[PDB]
């Protein structure tokens, strides 16, 4: 209760690091989802689908 | 289903029949906003991924 | 009067009746790309005064 066991958490080794996702955006297609800005900024692009 | 099939946001468009709405834990701008506290078993996203607000 | 008055943009909003278009030399983005070679008398500007384009 006073040290590190309440900081912070036992997990298995992540190999990966993150298994973080992964974003389709096929903007020139599809039709923009709901609240997607309809944009040119090519790190705004409107998602389609997200894979991991 | 050819009747009203509406889904309409704010003040942007309406998009009828079927979109995607998105759970996102890795969200840049509400990770300090909201989940300030809180893990990933439990947690809080903005589903309008909406850039100007 | 009441049938057709829809002022549609691009993937945006129907505004139906009235609005503002603006004619401005000042825009910030514009300057640099076009008019250029140009003055105050003889130019061209985006009416399209949304940021994300």
């Amino acid at each position: 209760q006073t040290g590190i066991r309440s900081w912070t958490l036992l997990c298995t080794p992540d190999v990966t690091c993150g298994s973080e996702q992964v974003y389709w955006s096929l903007p020139d297609m599809m039709q923009d989802p709901v609240t997607f800005r309809s944009t040119s900024q090519i790190s705004n692009f409107p998602v389609v689908g997200a894979e991991l | 289903t050819g009747g009203r099939n509406s889904i309409r946001y704010s003040e942007l468009a309406p998009l009828f029949d079927t979109t995607r709405v998105y759970l996102v834990d890795n969200k840049s701008t509400d990770v300090a906003s909201l989940n300030y506290q809180n893990d990933h078993s439990n947690f809080l996203t903005t589903v309008i991924q909406n850039n100007d607000y």
